[PDB]
Order: structure tokens, then C-alpha cells, then sequence
RNA sequence: GUUGGAUCUUGAGGGCCCGCCCCUCGGCGCCCCCUCGAUGUGUCCCGCGGGGCCCGAAGCGUUUACUUUGAAAAAAUUAGA
């Protein structure tokens, strides 16, 4: 029952209502029974991308996300459609762990390894963004100017889903972190 | 060489020659393969540099002869990875 | 090498080079320019100024100037089959 | 570039390379020439790339375009292959030919029995050819050199790769060098291949 | 092993350099020796640099240029209290009017020219002129 | 940097970049631990358990199944073995050498190599005696080296 | 002895500057109390006054080295007006 979808305390409205109203009705969908009855997403998020779509951003603490992440390319598409282009991703959220630092307080801390840092939680986005393709392995361009671009080298099989939304994936991780991501296919494999 | 080259891409045969630890990017090509032999009714998952024997039940005593290098085959077979 | 802003100290200014990023000096020998001539777009007949490359010879004793001006003969134009 | 298209190979000049055997070469392991090789034969025989050849044959060339003078070109030619060829070199380009000897001072050496003032030099091989190449580093002189796949690189400014050794690949570079020359200036004008064979070239083969 | 993850970088650099060559490949990549990456960086001294993401340690491939002529390290570190900094501009920088030294500070990594404007020094890294 | 040992080679492999391994056969973890537990019911190390994981199995290590590796996995589950199992073969060299060196009084050799050998173990059980791995009032002995052994 | 691998997050103001991001004080609040504006042993604009508690803030949370701030740092000396 997708009935924690939208309500997060969440002032959505229309798309959380929009993928509430969606994971019902994908939860009434066959093949797509029984693994959303249970599983309902903690939150939704509807960005713009650079791909000129939305991104229906879809928050998963990830107990969630492992059904979520398992389809995700009929359930993406068939939102996709259901929402008229739009490039949904399911992004998970942790109760992401603090600063080691000083004040700016520094409440409590019982452990932080870098399994529960900030850092992690910024690849398990990217990972969470492409469920075809894996990422292989990474190299950030730390360009003369001071600016960096990643290249996510990916799955050089399964690139193609990926390929119509990595316009999206970039859009999502730029209104992210305030940092673009580009991603690739290089050679790997190859 | 010239001694003025940058390679941020360079071609993947002088990292694929080093050896596995000795690469560009350290990741192994050592792989995993599925033995099509017919010693076995089913096709089992063996390691490249297995360095021992894997077998089945669907065979008794055959499904590869060990090899610490890339393991040896009997009757031809296919091979996969997938995916390292 | 120039002194306060408009005033210039040095007595000259040395070469460089594009290969070894690396300055050219004095009496250097076998520090040359290469003045490779632009020929022109099929109508032909070769157009006059050539296109000059200083080499060092710190990049020839290493015997570097051949794909050096590779670099900068292919790189930059104009050469046909490239 | 020019006429582009005849400056990208012409089956003329293709047979020839392979009609001198220009795109064969040595045995040897190169850093600086491996570039210019394309493949290499079963258990190592190198076959140069003829791109890398007619490339380097056409900016070494415009290196002596737009030199006023073929006069400051020193071209040189230790091998007796190569001494009919800078004979037809002189006979075409006008340049200076170097057949044999250096005779080590015509570029240092105040007191002495010659002395000449060049701009640029045309080297059959920088090996055989590296008493020039000696006071081609001496005195500020670049140096274009036909190399292979076993010839110095040192001192070496823009190669040309060609077989370049014993055999007609010598005296075609030759006739191809004073062709895209004289392609370049010269009545064999706006880049058109020579009419003039390379049997007024290759070397003498002591006659009957 | 690599007591100075630094020392075995610079001599990387510098040898390459003395080659003219344009890419190193360094390792075992601390934080530390990329925040001197950056600075270099912006001073024109360096182009840009790729670093390659290994699990090992990590990799970088650095393009450089040839504006460098030395870059050394102070191995083993000392502290700066902003009063010794001026001999090390005399003993070891060739003149006053040009070279950079580079502090590890309490405001974090920089040149001696921003530890001067703050007024807060730390432990003193190396040099590059 | 090799003062244990005169070798300069290499007696290690190479892991992938990838966490996700071998991401078309991920036999999950109750397929690893459950053969992990039963390896642990036979008893071997985890040098010899994450061989047959690897060869047999469609899965190379449990560090890509799971997040645990094996001795993780079986300190977690509590049944794991006592003293380190590198360590344990580290013992078992110095058994082998001392029995030989037992054997033989003229072998100059295994005078020699027991010395290092060991040396190689006091500077090795030390660290863990200090992370509660070792308990630290134990110490290494040539009389504890053959009882842990066997 | 002396040295040692990687690895955990912080936008606006004006042509840099600021705080931020992924309780003991002050103090937005709360009630008590002399109550402040509805009300003049006492409310409901709120502790602002003391607080009390709990916040942004802070004992915070693992701390130092380190650096920095000052104090302290005989006079003479010495630098030097």
C-alpha cells in the first residue's frame, strides 16, 4: 500500500500523489505484485535534469531498495510512460553521519567507519543510478581551472539504457552535490 | 617514446601485459568459466587459476584436470566470465 | 625577462621550445627554428611564409624532434593525409 | 597542403614504394621510428608505414619549399645508391649533393680545405651519414634524415621513413623528394607528379 | 616502504621533467599530496592532472608543463610560527621576488602567501619554484 | 620491504575495482555461509575456504557476497579459529623446520631459516596480542609452537 | 632506537565577506516569579529580567601535538625613539 510515499511529513503533492497513486496501481500491476505491497518508498523527489526531463528521484533507506533496484528498467519506463518521459531513479537515503569535526555541533557519534560516511552515501547514489550498467571503475579530471569531472567508467555491455540517461544522471548528481557527472563506456572488456 | 607523451586513455595491451598487481588499474584477468564437458551432464562454474579440481555430481571424478596456471580442459567447452 | 610594468631588464628575450616546454638561449647549438612552407589548398603553387618550429638540442641529443614536430607539423596543419 | 589528392598516396607512388621496397625495414626495436612502422613480417621484419613515409616526404620537402635557395640545402649521400640519386637530387632540386666522405670540418673548421654554409640537410642515413650530423649539431644546423627501423635518432630533425638502404628505396625517395619539390616549385608545378622516371635515378649497376 | 609518499612523488616529477615527459604515475595517493597537486595547479608551474579511482590506493596521471625547475620536500616536516618562513625564502628560495612555499596550516593547506595574510601557521611541506 | 623473508616476487593476487563480483552468477550469502559453516564444520582456513569459494562456486569471495570476509564471517559467527590461520601456517613452519632441525644437527639450513622463521612469528603474534587477537599474557615458544600445531 | 599506506562533508550581502549546507551565560520558545504590551504577591505576545529546562548557539562529540591569541615575560644589557 503505497501509503508512505508521499507522506513523509512531505509537502508533495502532485507527483508524490502522482507515484503514490503509480505504486498502487504498480502494485495492482502483475509481475510487479507483492514486492511493492510491502515495499512503499520513503519519499519522492521531482527535479529537472539536463536531459529536459524530470527526475522523479525515489527515496529508499534501502531496505526498499533491493526489489526497487532489481526491475528498474521496465518499473523506470513504465513510470516513464506513466508520467510522460520522465526519468525516474531510485536514490537511496541514509541517515547519513556527520561531520567529524568540532561545533557546527557534533551531537553524538557511536562510530562512523567510511561504510556510514557522507562519501559513501554519494556512490550509492551513483551506483542507484545505473542498474544496467556497473560501474567499473572511476576517473575524476581535476581540470587546470580547479573544476572536476568524473568519468564513471561503466558496463561497456548494458550501456544503452544508461545512454538516454546519462543526461538525466548527470541533471540529478549536478542538483545533488552541486557537481556534474559524466559517465562512460571506455574499454573495459575491450 | 618520445619522452613528451600523456596517456589518460592509453591502448589496452600494455596494461593488459603486466601482470595482474602490475597494472594501470589493478584488477585481475583471471575469470571464472563454465565447462560444457559432457565427463559432467551439467555445466559447472571453474575458476580460470583454480589450482584445484572442481567436479560435480552429475559427474563423479572428471569435470576439469587442476593447473595452478588457467586451469586444464578435457573435450571442448564453452567459457564466461560474466562480467569478471 | 621583463622588470616593473613597461620597463625591461634582460638584454634580450631567448627562444623556447613547444616539445620540452624549455627555453632556447644564447649561443645554443643545434637550437634551430623549423620553417616548414604553407603550400596551398589545392590550387597549389606553394603561399609563401613558413610555418616555423624552434627545436632545442636538449630534445635532439634525446632524439625527440622527429615525432616533436610530428606534434606540431601534423597537429597543427596543414599536412595532406592528415 | 597543395593539390590534396596526389598528395594522398597515388597508386604510381604506392606500386613504387613497394616497387623500391620502401615499406620494408629492419629487425630492430625502435622508440622513436616504431611510430612510422606499420606491421612487421613473421618473427620480425618491419613494414613502415607509408603514411608516416609520405607525410615526412611532404613537410620535409616544404621544409626546403620557401627557402629561396636551393643552394643552402646540403643534401648528403654516403651510400653509392643513394650518389646517382643526389646527382638526380642536383640535377632536379638544385641542392647541393654530399656524395661519400664529410671530410670532418665544412661546417666547423676556419683553416681548412673547404667550407660550406647550408640551411638545411637530406640525410640517406643519420648512421652513415653522422660525421655530417656531427657538425650538423656543432654549427646549428637541422637535418632531415631518411631513417629505417635500425637508424639513430640523435640530432635528427623530421624523418622520413623508407627502406632507405641498399636497395632502389634510396634513389625513389630520391626521385620522390625532388618530385614533391619540384611539385611544390618548380615547371612540374601546382602539385602534379613528375613525367620524369626514376631510371634517370637509380644507381649506376656497372653497365654492359 | 614509502615513508614520504612526497619524496616518492617529487622525484617522480622531477626526473620526468628532466625527461620533459608529461604523465607519472603516483602512488599510494594521500589527500596530502593532492592538495599540493592543486596549488601547483593553479600557479601555471603544472597543467591538469587525471587521477585513476583504484581500490589498491588510488593512481594519478598528471599532465605537467615545463615551467617547474625544482620542487623539493622538507622531509622530515618542521613547524612554522610565520618567523622562519622568511629563511626558508632565504636559504632555499632562490630570491624574494619569486618561489612558493606551501604550509600545512590550521586553516588548511596553502602557500606561505596565504599563511602570511591570516597569521596562523602550522607544519611547513616543501617547495616548488 | 622484506626483512621477514628473502623474497622480492610476488605470492599475492590482484582484486578487482569492483565490490560487485562477479555480477552474473552472486550466490548469496546463505549460499556462501552455509558452505562457509560446513567448511567450518571441516575445518579449514579461510586461505583454503575462499579457494574453493572462488574455483568451485560461481562466486569469487564473500567480501563481494557479503561485507564480512571469512573470518569476519566466522567471528561473527563466533566458531573461528583461535589464533590467526597465516599465523597458524606461520607456527606450522617453524614445527617443520624444528622436527627437521630435530632430525638433522648438521643441517646449517634449518639452523638458520628457524631463526627467521620464528622471528617472522614473534614480530607477526606480537601485533595480535596487543588487538585482543592474541591474548597478550601468551607468548610464542618453541614448547607452544608444536601444542598449537597439533 | 627511529621511521612508516590509503581512507569519514562546509548559498546570499556588496566589488572578497558571512554564517551554512548534503545550556553556565546569551537566547526563539515554554511555564514559574517582580510580570511587559490584552492585565498593572500577577497573566495567555515572554524571559527579553533572573532563570529553569531545552534549542539553533553552547559543556557539545575523541583529544592533543601543532599553530594562534593574549597574559606573564629583572633592570641593565641589547635593538632602538
Amino acid at each position: 500500500s503505497a501509503k508512505i510515499v508521499k507522506p513523509n511529513g512531505e509537502k508533495p503533492d502532485e507527483f508524490e500523489s502522482g507515484i503514490s497513486q503509480a505504486l498502487l496501481e504498480l502494485e495492482m500491476n502483475s509481475d510487479l505484485k507483492a514486492q511493492l505491497r510491502e515495499l512503499n518508498i520513503t519519499a519522492a523527489k521531482e527535479i529537472e535534469v539536463g536531459g529536459g526531463r524530470k527526475a522523479i528521484i525515489i527515496f529508499v533507506p534501502v531496505p526498499q531498495l533491493k526489489s526497487f533496484q532489481k526491475i528498474q528498467v521496465r518499473l523506470v519506463r513504465e513510470l516513464e510512460k506513466k508520467f510522460s518521459g520522465k526519468h525516474v531513479v531510485f536514490i537511496a537515503q541514509r541517515r547519513i553521519l556527520p561531520k567529524p569535526t568540532r561545533k557546527s555541533r557534533t551531537k553524538n557519534k557511536q562510530k562512523r567507519p567510511r561504510s556510514r560516511t557522507l562519501t559513501a552515501v554519494h556512490d550509492a547514489i551513483l551506483e542507484d543510478l545505473v542498474f544496467p550498467s556497473e560501474i567499473v571503475g572511476k576517473r575524476i579530471r581535476v581540470k587546470l581551472d580547479g573544476s572536476r569531472l568524473i568519468k564513471v567508467h561503466l558496463d561497456k555491455a548494458q550501456q544503452n539504457n544508461v545512454e538516454h540517461k546519462v543526461e538525466t544522471f548527470s541533471g540529478v548528481y549536478k542538483k545533488l552535490t552541486g557537481k556534474d557527472v559524466n559517465f562512460e563506456f571506455p574499454e573495459f572488456q575491450l | 617514446m618520445p619522452l613528451a607523451k600523456d596517456l589518460l586513455h592509453p591502448s589496452p595491451e600494455e596494461e593488459k601485459r603486466k601482470h595482474k598487481k602490475k597494472r594501470l588499474v589493478q584488477s585481475p584477468n583471471s575469470y571464472f568459466m563454465d565447462v560444457k564437458c559432457p565427463g559432467c551432464y551439467k555445466i559447472t562454474t571453474v575458476f580460470s587459476h583454480a589450482q584445484t579440481v572442481v567436479l560435480c555430481v552429475g559427474c563423479s571424478t572428471v569435470l576439469c584436470q587442476p593447473t595452478g596456471g588457467k586451469a586444464r580442459l578435457t573435450e571442448g567447452c564453452s567459457f564466461r566470465r560474466k562480467q569478471h | 625577462m621583463q622588470s616593473n610594468a613597461g620597463e625591461f631588464v634582460d638584454l634580450y628575450v631567448p627562444r623556447k621550445c613547444s616539445a620540452s616546454n624549455r627555453i632556447i638561449g644564447a649561443k645554443d647549438h643545434a637550437s634551430i627554428p623549423m620553417n616548414v612552407a604553407e603550400v596551398d589548398k589545392v590550387t597549389g603553387r606553394f603561399n609563401g611564409q613558413s610555418k616555423t618550429y624552434a627545436i632545442c638540442g636538449a630534445i635532439r641529443r634525446m632524439g625527440e624532434s622527429d615525432d616533436s614536430i610530428l606534434r606540431l607539423a601534423k597537429s597543427h596543419g596543414i599536412v595532406s593525409q592528415n | 597542403s597543395g593539390a590534396l589528392d596526389v598528395l594522398q598516396m597515388k597508386e604510381e607512388d604506392v606500386l613504387k614504394f613497394l616497387a623500391a621496397g620502401t615499406h620494408l625495414g629492419g629487425t630492430n626495436l625502435d622508440f622513436q621510428m616504431e611510430q612510422y612502422i606499420y606491421k612487421r613480417k613473421s618473427d620480425g621484419i618491419y613494414i613502415i608505414n607509408l603514411k608516416r613515409t609520405w607525410e615526412k616526404l611532404l613537410l620535409a620537402a616544404r621544409a626546403i619549399v620557401a627557402i629561396e635557395n636551393p643552394a643552402d640545402v646540403s643534401v648528403i649521400s654516403s651510400r653509392n645508391t643513394g650518389q646517382r640519386a643526389v646527382l638526380k637530387f642536383a640535377a632536379a632540386t638544385g641542392a647541393t649533393p654530399i656524395a661519400g666522405r664529410f671530410t670532418p670540418g665544412t661546417f666547423t673548421n676556419q683553416i681548412q680545405a673547404a667550407f660550406r654554409e647550408p640551411r638545411l640537410l637530406v640525410v640517406t642515413d643519420p648512421r652513415a651519414d653522422h660525421q655530417p650530423l656531427t657538425e650538423a649539431s656543432y654549427v646549428n644546423l637541422p637535418t632531415i634524415a631518411l631513417c629505417n627501423t635500425d637508424s639513430p635518432l640523435r640530432y635528427v630533425d623530421i624523418a622520413i621513413p623508407c627502406n632507405n638502404k641498399g636497395a632502389h628505396s634510396v634513389g625513389l625517395m630520391w626521385w620522390m623528394l625532388a618530385r614533391e619539390v619540384l611539385r611544390m616549385r618548380g615547371t612540374i608545378s601546382r602539385e602534379h607528379p613528375w613525367e620524369v622516371m626514376p631510371d634517370l635515378y637509380f644507381y649506376r649497376d656497372p653497365e654492359e | 616502504v614509502r615513508m614520504n609518499v612526497l619524496a616518492d612523488a617529487l622525484k617522480s616529477i622531477n626526473n620526468a621533467e628532466k625527461r620533459g615527459k608529461r604523465q607519472v604515475l603516483i602512488r599510494p595517493c594521500s589527500k596530502v599530496i593532492v592538495r599540493f597537486l592543486t596549488v601547483m595547479m593553479k600557479h601555471g608551474y603544472i597543467g591538469e592532472f587525471e587521477i585513476i579511482d583504484d581500490h589498491r590506493a588510488g593512481k594519478i596521471v598528471v599532465n605537467l608543463t615545463g615551467r617547474l625547475n625544482k620542487c623539493g620536500v622538507i622531509s622530515p616536516r618542521f613547524d612554522v610560527q610565520l618567523k622562519d618562513l622568511e629563511k626558508w625564502q632565504n636559504n632555499l628560495l632562490p630570491s624574494r621576488q619569486f618561489g612558493f612555499i606551501v604550509l600545512t596550516t590550521s586553516a588548511g593547506i596553502m602557500d606561505h602567501e596565504e599563511a602570511r595574510r591570516k597569521h596562523t601557521g602550522g607544519k611547513i611541506l616543501g617547495f616548488f619554484f | 620491504g622484506r626483512m621477514h623473508a628473502p623474497g622480492k616476487g610476488l605470492s599475492q593476487s590482484a582484486l578487482p575495482y569492483r565490490r560487485s563480483v562477479p555480477t552474473w552468477l552472486k550466490l548469496t550469502s546463505d549460499d556462501v555461509k552455509e558452505q562457509i559453516y560446513k567448511l567450518a564444520k571441516k575445518g579449514l582456513t579461510p586461505s583454503q575456504i575462499g579457494v574453493i569459494l572462488r574455483d568451485s562456486h560461481g562466486v569469487a569471495q564473500v567480501r563481494f557476497v557479503t561485507g564480512n570476509k571469512i573470518l569476519r564471517i566466522l567471528k561473527s559467527k563466533g566458531l573461528a579459529p583461535d589464533l590467526p590461520e597465516d599465523l597458524y601456517h606461520l607456527i606450522k613452519k617453524a614445527v617443520a623446520v624444528r622436527k627437521h632441525l630435530e632430525r638433522n644437527r648438521k643441517d646449517k639450513d634449518a639452523k638458520f631459516r628457524l631463526i627467521l622463521i620464528e622471528s617472522r612469528i614473534h614480530r607477526l603474534a606480537r601485533y595480535y596480542k596487543t588487538k585482543r587477537v592474541l591474548p597478550p599474557n601468551w607468548k610464542y615458544e618453541s614448547s607452544t609452537a608444536s601444542a598449537l600445531v597439533a
